[PDB]
């Protein structure tokens, strides 16, 4: 299991306990972009925590090459956490990605800690979608807690353990995720009970619509995860020769997550028969933003997202014809590079370093 | 690591996806009396070749439309074995008044048609079988036509009755037909020295070289014309380990075209991707290639597209190899500025004053 996009995308870490549940924000909490109350997060603190984000996404190697967030060219177990080095694998098969699992708190609970008292119903939902996009959509293994499609609460249980049914319920009926059932264990999440009263009432709790809005955006990411062999490439090798990452460096735009994935003759073998390359954009951000990036490049949005409508996560994504895309406020688009009658040149990496 | 067809193919299977083994020399490949088939016009002095008189004919262009053309001959080579037919009985008697040569636009090996009957749709045939073959008219303007029980040409004539500048639908759905017809020129090398197999009954194997002779002894016998080819050695269709027509730079990357002295990008100022007749091992191609025509084919002469792209001395070299198989063949093109002339001296109507090269 990889803790490195864990810790980044859901903010902070284990042990973490009163203020510092609210204060840790991560990149899906709006940590930098929509800071809360309590925040303190400096500009290259959250952008290290991009960095940790792409590095996962990248099925987290060590020897994958990357523009830090100082713009140094890095390898991934050159990219720090906590001491010890990023990148760990050999290929993404080997590591596992997740934003939410049994032990501590829910994907749910940790954004209701983290996210500003100006973040909505609406937008917290997208959040925790745009959180589960990062696991989802990424090279490594993707692996979730049951319940997620469902906002899963535990109401602010950390260890759940002997809480039984009533703090680890999973209404199948979809009435509500239930959020704000009682104070969870004294014992163990009593020394955060002043953080979970001001945190609390802050947003109305999730209902039918909210959970099916919810189930909608986990089954269209999964949908997107199996649209593509690029999506799954399994050998480091073929990670390091096909994915690289926009937006990138010093000047980087904060929650802005970018992923390129190659099927181009500079690649190798044409992997996806009907595509020549892939566009991951998370826009993990309240304000709108826009992709220059890939000038008179002819792009289309996934036909996934296409037939989603208005209940996608790229609803209201623009692609300019000259190339240019503006991607709304907290959310997720595959921009998909179409082949045409051969394997064309498509994305290929900046090849900056190797090994 | 991928196969690729011989640049040398001398026979193809449908579509060129393959080369085949031959023996042009075989009686099977020839018809009746081939073996002594004469130029019916002299080509031996200045005179002579002053009073040839070329009318530039193509296949398609010739029988397509002849009713009077067995309907399977129609855009064939064998058309021109119809002897009581419009257009064959025509050009007997343009020849009978003076007209001396036919030149032949592309007979080669063309890629910009499909081979593969089932992958085509003509205007002579049902609206729905150009739906089947392109998806594009399914999503357009003219869908509705699919479920109509009429062709493609008298849809076509229906669309003219409200044709206009402003309303240009004739046009436009001809646009679509065009994709997925059977007709183009055919300035888009696949193989030099094979003929075009959709201008054949079957274009599997060895077919098209029995029909293509076959027009030609009809043209030089039974029509009493010289022929005159039409050769693209300027350009290949394309370049790059990837594209399906790509042959010569798949076995010899960045040698046979043209690159940018500065980027190695294969240049496309002929449109498509520039040979390089400048190369020793392609000016042998060319000189190779002709000699098959020369001798295999029976050809009098030959007319080179974009003739300034190639470098004058190339043109003359070929011109003194071919001589020793046919004397009195003759070589002419479109010589004008290519913009060359920083890499050698191009084969221009002013460089070639003098020479015999025609232009
Ligand atoms: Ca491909
Ligand atoms: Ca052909
Ligand atoms: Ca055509
Ligand atoms: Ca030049």
């Amino acid at each position: 299991f990889s803790d490195r996009l864990r810790d980044s995308v859901r903010g902070g870490g284990p042990f973490d306990s009163g203020d510092a549940l609210r204060q840790n924000q991560g990149i899906g909490s709006g940590a930098g972009v929509l800071p809360n109350e309590l925040a303190s997060l400096s500009d290259d603190q959250v952008r290290h925590l991009a960095d940790l984000t792409r590095l996962g996404m990248a099925g987290n190697l060590a020897d994958f090459v990357m523009i830090d967030k100082d713009g140094a060219a890095k390898k991934g177990s050159e990219i720090d956490y906590n001491g010890a080095p990023g990148g760990y694998a050999a290929d993404p098969t080997e590591v596992v990605n997740y934003v939410s699992k049994h032990d501590n708190q829910t994907l749910w609970d940790m954004i209701s800690y983290k996210a500003s008292q100006e973040a909505d119903l609406a937008t917290r939902v997208r959040m925790q979608a745009v959180s589960l996009a990062t696991v989802m959509l990424g090279q490594g293994i993707a692996f979730d807690q049951q319940g997620s499609e469902l906002l899963r609460s535990k109401s602010f249980t950390r260890d759940s353990y002997d809480s039984g049914d009533w703090f680890n319920r999973v209404d199948y009926s979809l009435q509500d995720n239930n959020y704000n059932v009682g104070m969870p264990r004294i014992s163990d999440d009593g020394s955060n009970y002043e953080v979970i009263t001001r945190v609390k009432e802050m947003v109305a709790t999730p209902g039918e619509a909210e959970l099916k809005q919810m189930t909608a955006f986990y089954q269209e990411l999964t949908e997107l995860r199996k649209s593509s062999p690029l999506f799954t490439l399994g050998d480091g090798s073929a990670v390091m020769k096909r994915v690289d990452f926009r937006n990138t460096g010093s000047d980087q735009q904060a929650g802005l997550l970018v992923m390129t994935v190659d099927d181009g003759m500079k690649a190798g073998a044409s992997l996806d028969s009907r595509l020549d390359g892939l566009v991951v954009a998370i826009n993990a951000a309240p304000e709108s933003r826009t992709l220059n990036e890939f000038a008179g490049e002819t792009l289309q949005l996934s036909a996934i997202q296409q037939t989603a409508g208005e209940n996608s996560l790229a609803n209201g994504v623009q692609i300019a014809a000259d190339g240019t895309v503006t991607l709304p406020a907290w959310s997720v688009a595959v921009l998909e590079l179409p082949q045409g009658e051969a394997q064309g040149a498509g994305l290929p990496v900046s090849s900056y370093y190797h090994h | 690591q991928y196969e690729v067809t011989d640049p040398y193919a001398h026979s193809l299977s449908t579509n060129s996806e393959y080369s085949q083994v031959v023996d042009l020399n075989d009686s099977a490949l020839k018809p009746d009396g081939w073996d002594n088939l004469t130029m019916p016009h002299a080509q031996k002095t200045k005179a002579d070749l002053a009073k040839m008189t070329i009318h530039e004919s193509h296949i398609r262009d010739l029988s397509a439309w002849d009713q009077t053309v067995p309907a399977e001959l129609r855009g064939k080579y064998l058309a021109l074995t119809a002897g009581d037919s419009n257009m064959v009985q025509h050009l007997k008697t343009l020849s009978a008044s003076g007209v001396t040569h036919v030149e032949l636009l592309p007979v080669f090996d063309l890629a910009t048609v499909n081979e593969f009957s089932d992958k085509v749709a003509d205007i002579q045939q049902p609206f729905s079988r150009l739906c089947e073959v392109n998806s594009a008219v399914k999503s357009s303007e003219f869908a509705g036509y699919c479920d109509s029980g009429s062709t493609v040409e008298e849809v076509l004539n229906q669309l003219k009755q409200s044709d206009s500048q402003d309303n240009p639908q004739v046009q436009a759905l001809n646009t679509l037909v065009a994709q997925t017809d059977s007709y183009n020129w055919g300035y888009d090398p696949f193989h030099y020295t094979v003929p075009e197999g959709s201008y054949a009954t079957d274009p599997e194997g060895t077919t098209r070289i029995k029909e293509f002779r076959t027009m030609i002894q009809a043209i030089k016998q039974d029509l009493g014309m010289n022929v005159i080819m039409d050769v693209v050695y300027n350009h290949t269709n394309a370049a790059g380990p990837t594209d399906r027509t790509s042959v010569l730079d798949k076995i010899v990357p960045w040698y046979y075209q043209r690159l940018n002295e500065t980027t190695g990008s294969v240049e496309s100022a002929t449109c498509c991707s520039d040979s390089a007749p400048e190369h020793r091992m392609f000016a042998k191609l060319i000189a190779d290639s002709l000699a098959v025509w020369t001798t295999d084919y029976k050809i009098d002469g030959f007319r080179f597209d974009l003739m300034g792209y190639h470098p004058k001395a190339q043109i003359l070299s070929a011109w003194e190899r071919i001589k020793a198989l046919n004397p009195d063949i003759y070589f002419f093109g479109e010589g004008w500025d290519s913009n060359q002339s920083d890499r050698f001296e191009i084969a221009s109507q002013i460089n070639l004053k003098g020479t015999g090269i025609g232009t």
